[PDB]
RNA sequence: GUCGCCUCCUAAAAGGUAACGGAGGCGCCCAAAGGUCCCCUCAGGCGGGACGGAAAUCCGCCGGAGAGCGCAAGGGUAGAA
RNA sequence: CGCUGACUGGGGCCUGUAGAGCACUGAUAGGGCUAGGGGGCCCACCAGCCUACCAAACCCUGUCAAACUCCGAAGGGUCCC
RNA sequence: AAUCCCCCGUGCCCAUAGCGGCGUGGAACCACCCGUUCCCAUUCCGAACACGGAAGUGAAACGCGCCAGCGCCGAUGGUACUGGGCGGGCGACCGCCUGGGAGAGUAGGUCGGUGCGGGGGAU
């Protein structure tokens, strides 16, 4: 079940639409902090592409 | 063309005209040799042999009668299996005196036309 | 419509008297006094139908 | 009192074609594929065409229509599994 | 199988046209079998430009037909040479012609594999 | 890219007026030719010019082939002033795609053609690139 | 003559100093190896006008080389190579140059010239069977003159690829004749 | 100059967007291009003969229909409109 | 009203620019084969003759297109999970 | 009558079945064929459509096979274009990082593959 640990970086100020839903979505509120998900390639898809978005870590 | 508009002769839209509906393709082939029809009916429908020239050898009536029975019959086969209503199938040709003849089968034979 | 003398006449026809008509737009263009056609009035159904107006 | 020439300067005005309905949703008896108005429609899905193979729209009831020759008009049929007994 | 390529009539035409009423009435009455064909074209070679009209008289004959005027036709033709064509036919007189009928003639008529009649075989 | 209104309604159809293709001479082998790598509505006229200049200082053989062409065009000042512009025409060439083979000083051992086209692209415009080709020049 | 790789790597390897290039024969393929300076040396020879090949693992000494490929980029230093051997009894596609000598005819004396659109000649002679240097030139040249298939006038392996009248190499008026 | 409406292109590939940006058509008509039932296989090129030497008319071969459809384009499409 | 929404994963079905491509079309170059105009020669109704100048069309070597496309992705769409 | 070989009606896959070169089949099959008073029928003739029937024939359409010349199909490695991310050059533009990745271009592949029924051909 890769539990996954992505982190806050380079406010999407401005930056493309969707993706910040992405944001909202994958669960995004204030910057620079941390949350987890399963792998699940849903919730994988969004986040990868918001890749460059922030940090992403493999945990649990 | 497309395989069906380069040759000639044939008319199978023709065919298709009461492909939309109506019942079975009562369809008839003929070679004068004799005659031969089935019953293409809608969805990768069949046939049921339901009349044939040589089915009950190819007797020594010629054309007239041939048809006459070919046909009548064939309905009897039919109307044994569930049909009913079938819609005719001039094969080809115009409906000749053979054709018109078979084609009294059907009628004769019962399954409506 | 648009009344134009131009082989452009707009024209009816009556059902025998099947009693009114029917809309027809037309062209002396050829067959002038020529016009007839059959339809159904009010008047049961069908009936013979000149045209001319 | 007329019009100039040697001033070509004429705008087009509008359409509207579509393929509303797209392929393979939930079919209702109404404006099936779209190109050509007037349009005959036909029985269910339709896949002939300028291009070879055929389109399934797992969507059945009465019927589509037509386009006059783009699409391809409907005739192999295809109800769809969900249009069994109840 | 020396009995293919050896021949066996096929068609044979023998015909008229003028910028033209009737003349082919005397076509009728030496025959059976009445042309009815429009020529046309648009200029003044002859007065002809009218590019629609009914003046090509052809009477169609092969086999049977033919044959009858082939006989009571042949003998006030005076040649026999040249006018003779390659594709196995030729032409003479007030317009007539006559096609050969070598044994790979008619798959020429086919609308299906229709072979470009082989050279070998006309 | 801005090109023009059509190949036949506004201006499209013609010859573009220039000095055709080939001169110098054949060679199986030596590879001696000329190219860019520069973008540009390659200028006809200046083009034609150019090129021909060419052959103007050499003569025979040394492939003086030359493979360019125009083939659409500009537009500008006729009629008001500035606003709603119509168009007039004038000036087709073709775009010399960021390099690519140009014309072809091919033969055996004929550098005596080499400074030619030498002297061919000197002129031209857009830079140029002296180079050879399969081989290179003998 | 060597050339080595096939793994899975074109980006770095198509980088540096080895260049791409398919392990290519009939029935088979192998990731590209080769190189990017060896192309250089033999390629310069004349690939597809000679043959050789390398050895990589002693593997199958072969040849038949390249039958593709392309300096294509812009600098033109080439990319991404073809290669394919033959070590059967069916060599056909087969071409391999053709060259004249200057026989004095248009040319040294009314300097006329002469187009050559041919040079070479895919044809297909006895499979491993062709001189890698092939010259024929019955001469001739000016005025309003040309040559070209039809005639030419092959040796030993029949073959012909190719067709009759067409490209062959004419005199033309370097100037005017 | 120009304002309505029909098509192309512009629209970046769902749909759809300026420009006094490109080019071109319409304010008709056809009583029979109407409805069906029944039959047809184009242009063209080549080869052979009247009046015919472009350019017919017939006869014999070759043909993803390039002819065909009152009108502008574009889609269609002989199985055929 | 209450998980339906932007967004992502999956699955069909579509559009067909960029690119590329020459058999549709319109260009366009080097050339071969050829008949149209030449052109010089028997004086030339000769319509017989050779060949260095212009060409049409078919064939090879090549190349440009928004109102071209046998080809075809980036991607966007839309119903469902 | 509930297995293969063949021919015949005939369907799907819209050329890996088309072109064409040679060939083979007629006991069975099928056509060509033999005639034309009446059904119907040619703007001209029963050529095609058409009714009745042996002999004759496999020539022709046709069915199975062999042949790559024309076609049609068509990979791998490969280059353009580009969704996304970030750098260089005033410059038309160049490049990098990450998933997508064609046509043409050599290999080669093709001379259909497969439904249902009818006649037989295999006690």
């Amino acid at each position: 079940m890769p539990r996954l640990k992505v982190k806050l970086v380079k406010s999407p100020i401005g930056y493309p639409k969707d993706q910040k839903a992405a944001l909202k979505a994958l669960g995004l509120r204030r910057l620079q902090q941390e949350r987890v998900l399963e792998d699940t390639p849903a919730i994988r898809g969004n986040v990868e592409k918001v890749a460059h978005l922030v940090r992403v870590e493999v945990v649990e | 063309p497309m395989r069906r508009r380069r040759e000639a002769r044939t008319d199978y839209h023709q065919r298709l005209r009461l492909l939309k509906s109506g019942k079975p393709r009562l369809v008839a082939r003929k070679s004068n040799k004799h005659v031969r029809a089935q019953l293409v009916t809608p969805n990768g429908d069949d046939t049921l042999a339901s009349a044939h020239s040589s089915d009950l050898a190819e007797y020594g009536w010629e054309p007239t009668g041939s048809a006459y029975l070919t046909g009548l019959l064939a309905g009897l086969r039919a109307q044994e299996a569930g049909v009913e209503e079938a819609v005719l199938d001039i094969g080809l040709n115009s409906p000749t005196p053979k054709v018109f003849a078979i084609q009294e089968g059907a009628i004769d034979a019962g399954l409506d036309i | 419509a648009k009344d134009g003398p131009r082989i452009i006449v707009k024209m009816e026809s009556s059902a025998g008297t099947g009693f009114y008509y029917t809309t027809t737009k037309n062209r002396r263009n050829t067959q002038a006094k020529l016009e007839l056609k059959k339809y159904d009035p009010v008047a049961k159904k069908h009936v013979v139908f000149r045209e001319k107006k | 009192a007329h019009k100039k020439g040697v001033g070509s300067s004429k705008n087009g005005r509008d359409s509207n074609p579509k393929y509303l309905g797209v392929k393979k949703f939930g079919g209702e008896v109404v404006k099936a594929g779209n190109i050509l108005v007037r349009q005959r429609g036909t029985k269910f899905k339709a896949g002939q065409g300028v291009g070879m193979g055929r389109d399934h729209t797992l969507f059945a009831l009465s019927d589509g229509k037509v386009v006059f020759i783009n699409k391809g008009k409907g005739a192999r049929f295809i109800s769809i599994e969900a249009a069994q007994t109840e | 199988f020396h009995e293919m390529r050896e021949p066996r009539i096929e068609k044979v035409v023998v015909h008229m046209g003028i910028g033209h009423a009737n003349a082919e009435d005397i076509l009728g009455e030496i025959t059976g079998q009445m042309p009815v064909r429009t020529k046309a074209k648009r200029t003044v070679g002859e007065f002809d430009i009218r590019e629609g009209d009914p003046i090509g008289a052809k009477v169609t004959l092969r086999d049977e037909m033919a044959e009858e005027f082939l006989q009571t036709a042949l003998p006030l033709a005076e040649l026999a040479t040249s006018q003779f064509d390659d594709t196995g036919n030729f032409s003479f007189g007030l317009d007539v012609t006559v096609n050969l009928v070598r044994p790979g003639y008619r798959v020429a008529k086919r609308d299906k594999a229709s072979r470009s009649i082989p050279t070998k075989h006309r | 890219s801005i090109k023009p209104t059509r190949r036949e309604y506004i201006s499209g159809i013609p010859g573009k007026g220039i000095a055709q293709f080939k001169m110098g001479n054949n060679t199986y082998p030596a590879q001696v030719e000329n190219v860019v790598e520069k973008p540009v509505q390659i200028r006809h006229n200046a083009l034609e010019a150019a090129r021909n200049a060419a052959n103007r200082f050499v003569q025979n053989s040394g492939k003086f082939r030359i493979r360019k062409f125009p083939f659409h065009v500009i537009r500008e000042q006729d009629g008001d002033g500035m606003r709603a512009p119509f168009g007039k025409s004038v000036g087709t060439a073709a775009r010399s795609h960021g390099a690519n083979h140009d014309f072809i000083a091919w033969v055996n051992p004929d550098p005596a053609v080499e400074f030619a086209w030498r002297r061919a692209y000197m002129k031209v415009t857009p830079t140029v690139n002296i180079d050879s080709s399969p081989a290179g020049n003998a | 003559m060597e050339l080595t790789a096939k793994p899975r790597t074109p980006k770095q390897k198509l980088d540096e100093s080895m260049i791409a290039a398919v392990a290519y024969n009939k029935e088979n393929n192998v990731s590209f190896a080769l190189d990017r300076k060896a192309f250089d040396r033999a390629f310069r020879q004349q690939s597809t006008t000679g043959l050789f090949d390398i050895t990589v693992e002693g593997g199958e000494t072969f040849p038949a080389l390249v039958k593709a490929v392309q300096m294509d980029k812009r600098k033109r230093a080439p990319i991404h190579v073809d290669f394919y051997m033959v070590t059967y009894g069916e060599p056909v596609e087969v071409s391999v140059p053709v060259h004249t000598t200057g026989r004095s005819q248009g040319e040294v004396q009314g300097g006329l010239v002469d187009i050559v659109v041919h040079n070479l000649q895919i044809v297909a002679p006895g499979p491993r069977r062709i001189p890698q240097e092939l010259v024929v030139d019955v001469t001739k040249m000016n005025i309003g003159d040309h040559i070209t298939a039809g005639d030419i006038k092959l040796p030993e392996g029949c073959t012909l690829a190719a067709d009759p009248e067409l490209t062959v190499v004419s005199v033309l008026p370097p100037r005017l004749t």
